[PDB]
RNA sequence: UUUUUUUUUUUUUUUUUUUUGCGCCGACC
DNA sequence: ACTGTCTGGACTGGTCGGCGCTATGATC
DNA sequence: GATCATATTGTCCAGACAGT
């Protein structure tokens, strides 16, 4: 059908999608399909004929706030459906963000890159000598491209 | 990896079910660092005496904590009324504190002696009338800020202490007594060079870091400032996470400035084995070179957090004693006698397959504060050693004429009513003076007030706390006699910089040791600056001066210095005081002193490995121990790999 | 290089200078401010001469003091790069030497002093050639070239001084005579 | 816990697979499809992405590890 | 920048800065304190005082002469010349070499012939 | 019966001196 | 070019004292 | 039973403006 964004509370998306699913489950809700990606937060994607069906199997969860008035183009969110690994499009000597980890909160220089293991290898640009440290590439986050 | 912990934990409860009478009650068996923990619900039947104890831990060749059930704990108020009238009022309770998550009281008193018993009787005693198991650390007679707030960190962030200990028990017990195939040691730093010592000990099975420290000399360059982090072996140890334990010799920058770099970038997470004076002492100055290091402008290396975070992953060893560290390594410590809290790092690798003994800064003949290094060992066969002073014509001066001197040279500036300034270190020399000074004092040679400006207060109270580490002198003088040294009413701090001024203003002759040698910081600068244009008072320098350095253009001679004003303006300081240098309070060893240890050393080593000092001086020293015993010697430099076995 | 300037100000003179000369206090007071500090623009402020003329006083709200227009004549020190100095040596180091070329003191490096491999001897604190065989000692009249000035401060002891000696004509007043001697 | 499987993507929270039967489920997923309708445009994305998923209707992930 | 705006700028030789150093420190002298004035002017009158080539009436004249002599020279280089005090081509063509103009060894040598007079 | 690589010396210590805001209500001149 | 309409704004100074108010739902 | 992200988006006077 067409696809429809619904804003709803960040970190907590899975749960509001399972909500949704198991009532157009229960109540037969013609829903076609729901879409909720880990790296969008607080926005989830439902698949409907028409943004009447969103608004009344969105209604009555206090976790669903609105459903946004307009429609989404496939072609948006069909490179969320395919699957391509984290370390892919990273290359080394750019400046990279660690989200997560025990690096929290640290900017790092990537220095190699191996999609066989899906880890990338980077070093502190804080640190007064050189230590690479191997960080998960799903826990990185791309600051600057250079080189 | 794989581990076999719960088997070998398994395999244990076994044989204690089958030693322990089962009136015991034994419900869990866990392992907290580098000893054992049983939990059990009736502790009468399991410590009636120390035998059992005793066998216990000779079958499991382990350090067995028997502790109560958390069911069955008393009221910590009925807890502390107990163990107050159970202690004798001789030794004076100071702090009860209570562990709620494990059975556990830490008792804070003057005289620990009298709290754990003649032989541990009065601890058994307690912790079965109680149900409390009972540690007992020694309060000291002078506050210290640095053990206060070490303790209070440990206090209050009990449940992360024991969650590391337990990882660190399951890291160190993940398979049984293992034979390495092989021994390998590596050196990324301190190898032919002095400062920034680092020695990585490499087996099949657990990987050891000693001494991991950094240097201050070369400070300017990161190449030559800070051990080899490009060596590979250290690059896939630190990567994989396969650092078992850090050792720390003893504290001092050279060897424990680099351990709070390691935590502040989350590049280590396991255990910190040190002595609780090498502890406190090297959490001392750490704090000092970061404030140093912000004071001059420059970015700080580390944090205060990672040194929280350094003494939170620290776990005390005492002197003699055994622990295994890993599943092949056992660690013993021994008296170095350099500083206080100096330990010679001995390793025990697998099961008599090898044993290496890491003296680093240490001290062969008797001094003031300190008994001699140990030169026994029960099985010995690679021997690391100091070479600070192996120069064929390196022969410091002997002790006591250099402190008649020093008495004879102080006794000539009170005569004369002029003030005696002695800029020292921190730790070391100073407190050698102070107790020189009070021995002096004690038959009523002089009665001017000494006055300890900086961190020898704070050393000196750090010295306090734990007497047991100091000379069998002292040792006697504190325990068989009611009279403490540093305890002595000459000994003054003094507060603020008006205490200060009202010392200096003042026309009665006194006695200031300061804390900094070379006078380039600290209260000695102001001390020198007030001090220099009167011709009574006089400066003793008991160090090396290094070129470049206030202390060094005064002791060369330099009667006017140029220094920078408080307006901007030039300032000259008219030095019409005596200098004097007095440099045989050296803790270093002597040549002859090396050359005494590798002779009097029992059993004698294989091969003796000459490090921590300049390259000449380590290859004079290897090649006069090969040529007068004829042992094989080795002066390898940096990231430089020897197999043992 | 010494320089003489004519400079105009206006001098601030407190009203405990009031029975005094007004020429005298504005002396007092210009020496009080300016003398002993670096200026960038003109060097080192050496020393001020005399006051050539001076105004009426001004009085301004918030202050009792009177504000007058001096003229007066400053000595300064300026060094400039690429200036050659004639000093003496002062200070030796293991990392250079120190010569004394007037208000502040230059630093050669050891590779700099001359076209040799001079190794530093500790005992007596001189430099000792290789194959020149030449020896640099306390009070020595030397010449160097100014390569190197630091404006960065107003003190005049943080700013730093580099001079050469590679070049020719550079060096020891005895070496410079042993230079002449074979043109 | 949920557990997704390596093989046909589909978060079940006991150890068998409704799906293929396949005994080796990861404990670790990220970007969680929720699948209705067969015929639905994403349901048909997936579909050539990995053959396996979209056979049946329920919870589906992006990618396994 | 010293002061509101300056008016003039010499440039004196080393015996002026000496002649102005003597002045300062008799008049510290006169002073009540005992110090005549800070380290650098101290250092500076010695360092004068320990190079007087010429007397102060000497550089003068020197200077002017040197101003007479040629064009294209001002008062900072000939001041130099005049503490330097050369007496070959070697020292005149190596401080020359930095400046902005490479005279000829001609005017080099009239240089040198009218500077041997009262010179140590 | 066979082509296209190069080569050497100058920067020092184990460290240091005092509740803000928000709004409401009553009241005085 | 007039004429009714929409929008923005400021609402006398000081003083006295009192009386509340400054997190919450969901795992691990 | 302890912690952690997130937590929603009163009338009148004067100047500018569509309407006729
Ligand atoms: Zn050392
Ligand atoms: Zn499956």
């Amino acid at each position: 059908g067409k696809i429809f964004t619904v804003s709803v509370t960040v970190g907590q998306e899975t749960t509001t999608a399972n909500l949704i699913y198991s009532k157009a489950k229960t109540y037969n809700l013609p829903l076609y399909a729901i879409l909720s990606p880990s790296k969008v937060k607080g926005y989830i994607f439902i698949e409907a004929p028409n943004k009447s069906a969103v608004e009344e199997a969105i209604r009555g969860i206090r976790h669903a706030k609105r459903v946004l008035p307009g429609e989404i183009p496939f072609s948006e969110i069909e490179h969320f459906l395919e699957e391509k690994p984290a370390v892919s499009g990273f290359e080394p000597g750019d400046i990279v963000e660690l989200i997560a980890g025990p690096f929290k909160g640290e900017k790092a220089k990537v220095v190699r890159v191996d999609e066989s293991k899906d880890e990338i290898v980077v070093e502190l640009v804080s640190s007064v000598v050189p230590i690479p440290v191997t960080v998960r590439g799903e826990y990185v986050r791309l600051i600057s491209k250079r080189q | 990896r794989e581990t076999f912990v719960d088997d070998i934990l398994k395999e244990i409860r076994e044989i204690i079910v089958q030693m322990v009478p089962r009136e015991a009650g034994i419900t869990d068996v866990e392992f907290e660092g580098p000893e054992l923990v049983i939990y059990v619900k009736n502790p009468e039947a399991m410590m009636k005496d120390g035998e059992l104890i005793k066998n216990l831990a000779k079958v499991l060749k382990k350090r067995i904590s028997v502790r109560p059930d958390p069911d069955i704990l008393l009221p910590p108020e009925k807890a502390e009324e107990l163990i107050k009238q159970l202690v004798p009022p001789e030794a004076e309770i100071t702090n009860i504190s209570f562990d709620p998550s494990v059975g556990e009281v830490l008792i804070e008193a003057r005289k620990p002696g009298l709290v754990i018993g003649k032989n541990g009787e009065t601890l058994r005693l307690i912790t079965q009338k109680v149900h409390w198991a009972p540690r007992v650390v020694r309060t000291p007679p002078i506050q210290s800020q640095t053990i206060y707030s070490i303790r209070s960190i440990l206090q209050t962030e009990s449940k992360d202490r024991r969650k590391f200990l337990r990882q660190v028990g399951r890291n160190i017990y993940r398979k049984s007594e293992y034979k390495s195939r092989w021994i390998r040691i590596t050196g990324l730093g301190g190898f032919r060079e002095v400062g920034r010592s680092a020695l990585l000990v490499q087996t099949d099975e657990s990987y050891v870091l000693v001494d991991f420290g950094v240097n201050i000399a070369a400070l300017k360059d990161p190449t030559k400032a800070y051990p080899h982090f490009d060596a590979p072996e250290f690059r896939y140890v630190l990567d994989e996470g396969l650092l078992d334990a850090i050792i720390i010799t003893h504290a001092a920058l050279d060897h424990s400035g680099m351990l709070p770099y390691l935590f502040r970038y989350k590049l280590f997470d396991g255990p910190i084995y040190t002595t609780p004076p090498t502890r406190d002492l090297m959490t001392l100055l750490q704090q000092d070179f970061i404030e140093i290091q912000h004071m001059n402008g420059v970015e700080p290396l580390y944090r205060p957090k990672d040194i929280k975070e350094v003494i939170k992953h620290t776990i005390t060893l005492d002197y003699g004693e055994v622990r295994d560290i890993a599943p092949d390594i056992r660690l013993t410590l021994h008296n170095a006698g350099h500083i206080l809290g100096s330990s010679i790092v001995h390793l025990h690798i697998g099961n008599g397959l090898h044993n290496i003994a890491i003296t680093g800064d240490f001290k062969f003949i008797p001094t003031r504060l300190f008994e001699p290094a140990v030169s026994r060992f029960p099985r010995l066969e690679t021997l690391v050693m100091e070479s600070t002073y192996g120069g064929s014509n390196d022969y410091q001066m002997p002790r006591e004429e250099a402190e008649k001197r020093l008495i004879e040279v102080i006794h000539q500036t009170l005569k004369r009513g002029g003030k005696v300034l002695i800029p020292a270190m921190a730790v070391g020399r100073a407190q050698e003076i102070m107790m020189v000074l009070e021995e002096y004092a004690r038959v009523g040679g002089i009665e001017v007030p000494i006055y300890l400006d900086g961190m020898i207060w704070e050393a000196t109270a750090i010295h306090t706390a734990y007497p047991e580490y100091l000379s069998k002198h002292i040792r006697e003088q504190i325990f068989h006699e009611g009279y403490n040294p540093f305890l002595n009413p000459i000994f003054k701090s003094v507060a603020n910089s008006r205490e200060r001024q009202d010392i200096i203003d003042s026309g009665e002759p006194a006695i200031i040791i300061a804390t900094s040698g070379m006078l380039v910081g600290g209260p000695s600068v102001e001390y020198f600056k007030q001090l220099a244009p009167d011709p009574k008072n006089s400066i003793i320098f008991v160090s090396y001066q290094a070129e470049g350095t206030l202390g060094r253009q005064v002791q060369r001679g330099l009667r006017e210095i140029p220094i920078v004003g408080e307006d901007g303006r030039t300032e000259v300081i008219n030095v019409n005081m005596e200098v004097h240098t007095i440099d045989g309070f050296s803790g270093a060893a002597d040549r002859r002193e090396l050359m005494s240890y590798v002779a009097r050393v029992r059993p004698r080593p294989e091969r003796i490995i000459t490090v921590h000092g300049e390259a000449h001086k380590c290859l004079d020293l290897s090649s006069s121990i090969h040529k007068k015993f004829g042992i094989s010697t080795r002066a390898p430099n940096n990231l430089d790999a020897i197999r043992l076995k | 290089m010494y320089k003489l300037l004519k400079v105009k100000d206006v001098v601030r003179i407190p009203p405990r200078m009031f029975t005094m000369d007004p020429k005298e206090a504005a002396k007092i007071v210009l020496r009080e401010t300016y003398e002993g500090i670096y200026d960038r623009d003109e060097g080192v402020v050496l020393a001020i001469l005399d006051v050539e003329e001076i105004s009426e006083g001004v009085i301004v709200p918030g202050d009792g003091a009177t504000y007058h227009e001096a003229i007066f004549n400053v000595l300064v020190w300026e060094p400039r790069n690429q200036e050659v100095v004639e000093g003496e040596v002062v200070e030796m180091m293991p990392y250079g030497a120190f010569i004394r070329i007037g208000p502040m003191d230059g630093l050669v490096h050891i590779s700099q002093l001359m076209d040799d491999y001079v190794v530093f001897d500790e005992k007596n604190r001189q430099f000792i050639g290789k194959e020149t065989n030449r020896v640099l000692k306390l009070g020595d009249y030397v010449r160097a070239r100014i390569i190197g000035v630091s404006v960065k401060s107003r003190v005049i002891r943080e700013n730093k001084i580099n001079m050469t000696m590679r070049q020719p004509g550079l060096g020891k007043f005895e070496w410079i005579e042993k230079e002449k001697k074979k043109a | 816990k949920e557990r997704a499987c390596r093989h046909c993507h589909y978060i079940t929270t006991e150890d068998r697979c409704p799906v293929c039967g396949s005994r080796d489920l990861s404990d670790d997923w990220f970007d969680l499809v929720i699948v209705l309708d067969v015929e639905s445009r994403i349901a048909k994305k997936l579909r050539e992405s990995i053959p396996e998923a979209a056979k049946v209707p329920g919870k589906y992930a992006i990618r396994v590890r | 920048m010293i002061g509101r705006k300056k008016l003039e700028e010499h440039y004196i030789t080393i015996a002026e800065a000496k002649e102005l150093l003597e002045r300062r420190h008799a008049e510290g002298l006169a002073e009540n304190p005992e110090e005549p004035m800070f380290y650098e002017a101290r250092v500076s009158l010695e360092h004068a005082e320990r190079f007087a080539k010429l007397k102060p009436e000497q550089a003068r004249e020197l200077k002017e002469k040197l101003m007479g002599l040629f064009d294209w020279i001002n008062e900072r280089i000939a001041a130099k010349l005049v503490d330097i005090l050369p007496e070959d081509y070697l020292d005149i063509r190596v401080i020359f070499a930095k400046e902005e103009y490479m005279p000829t060894p001609e005017e080099a040598e009239e240089i040198i012939k009218v500077i041997d007079e009262y010179r140590p």
